[PDB]
């Protein structure tokens, strides 16, 4: 008849904060505005003009599409966070589709991007250059390969009803549920992270050796870009996904699990969200706006 | 009740040495789901200190038992 | 306390998802049962109707599993 005491073994309740909430709706709606103004003029230029329409036009009309959609979702999104996801399971499943689609054909479109100019400045000489001319039949397998890759969100996506915690537009593969998360989350993280980031390297890394060998006298300002590309990518994806796998080994116990670390896990994965969420409006100034085409196409519309 | 985008359980490990019901004021017990893959036991102790006892050990369920009983009289 | 009123109307314990229950003593005067369902409600139920203690009981079975 003795008091058990408490060595521990104490249940790990999460900690809320609202100062996070009001600066991740400013985040959001400044990331909304910027990304629909920055497509919108991009589209815009693009489209103005029939004439000189080349493979990097479409490749940008596409990811400029796909950043509109992505934009255009994130204020439900805001809105959820602010106070959970209170707008049905359809709308879940929808949004879901929608935003998973967009940012797996953004991933895709800068690979393809990456590519293009691996052939376009690697073997420029060769006859390799002349299989870039099929922009229209990627971009659709691209597209068909995100909608086929956006699946399980559709699927195994509805309303979560938890005491902790506010409703959340999560995952109900059953009572398995957090196995099944896991190994889902092993496309996003291979066909999203790993294998773009591969891509891109080794072409940007062949035709930053290629560059450097010429003597042209526009090199270091393609060489400029070409970094500038790779740092944006790497400062926007990278953190998310580290701290994706940091919390897919917490989960496994590989790593030791304790309320502290979960906390941290959690805060870590918010910040680096907002982070990565900046690639809708860094896209067009980066890829877009930073070539004299697209600038003198814009000074011409406004006349 | 805050928000987030990773649902945990509530109960890292735990306590493993039996003790008198007499010590139990409020229980709770959460069914195993999308959030959990077991359910879940938290106890209040008597001076207001909370434990996480273990589902499926077997004094676990002559206790909460024995507790239920006493209340509901 | 925690609890108001009661629900009246009985309800198949299928839809129980967490369960509570608080003895009585100095804050209250009467156990208090709260239950979350699988629809986000919480409700307070009598521990001293009979279908109330069947579902509290179904629910412990159920979960145990």
């Amino acid at each position: 008849t003795l008091p058990p005491f408490l060595l521990d073994a104490a249940p790990c309740e999460p900690e809320s904060l609202e100062i996070n909430k009001y600066f991740v709706v400013i985040i959001y709606a400044l990331v909304f505005l910027l990304s629909l103004l920055g497509n919108s003029l991009v589209m815009l230029v693009i489209l103005y003009s029939r004439v000189g329409r080349s493979v990097t036009d479409v490749y940008l009309l596409n990811l400029a599409l796909a950043d509109l959609l992505f934009a255009l979702t994130l204020p439900i999104w805001a809105a959820s966070k602010v106070n959970g996801w209170i707008f049905g399971t359809f709308l879940c499943k929808v949004v879901s589709l929608l935003k998973e689609v967009n940012f797996y054909s953004g991933i895709l479109l800068l690979a393809c991007i990456s590519v293009d100019r691996y052939l376009a400045i690697v073997h420029a000489t060769r006859t390799l250059t002349q299989k870039r001319y099929l922009v229209k039949f990627i971009c659709l397998s691209i597209w068909g390969l995100s909608l086929l890759l956006a699946l399980p969100v559709l699927l195994f996506r509805r309303t979560v009803y938890s005491s902790n915690v506010s409703p959340a537009c999560y995952e109900d593969m059953g009572n398995n549920t957090a196995n099944w998360r896991m190994l889902l989350r092993i496309l996003p993280q291979s066909f999203g992270f790993i294998v773009p980031l591969l891509i891109m390297l080794f072409c940007y890394g062949f035709t930053l050796r290629t560059l450097f060998k010429a003597h042209m006298g526009q090199k270091h300002r393609a060489m400029r870009v070409i970094f500038a590309v790779v740092l944006i990518f790497l400062l926007c994806w990278l953190p998310y996904n580290l701290v994706l796998l940091a919390d897919t080994l917490m989960r496994t116990q590989v790593i030791q699990e304790t309320c502290e670390r979960r906390n941290h896990i959690d805060r870590a994965l918010d910040a680096t969200e907002i982070l990565g969420i900046l690639h809708s409006c860094l896209n067009p100034l980066i890829y877009a706006f930073i070539g004299q085409k697209f600038r003198h196409g814009l000074l011409k519309i406004l006349a | 009740p805050r928000s987030a985008k990773e649902l945990r359980c509530q109960c890292i490990k735990t306590y493993s040495k039996p003790f008198h019901p007499k010590f139990i004021k409020e229980l709770r017990v959460i069914e195993s789901g999308p959030h959990c893959a077991n359910t879940e036991i938290i106890v209040k102790l008597s001076d207001g200190r909370e434990l996480c006892l273990d589902p499926k050990e077997n004094w676990v369920q002559r206790v909460v038992e024995k507790f239920l009983k006493r209340a509901e009289n």
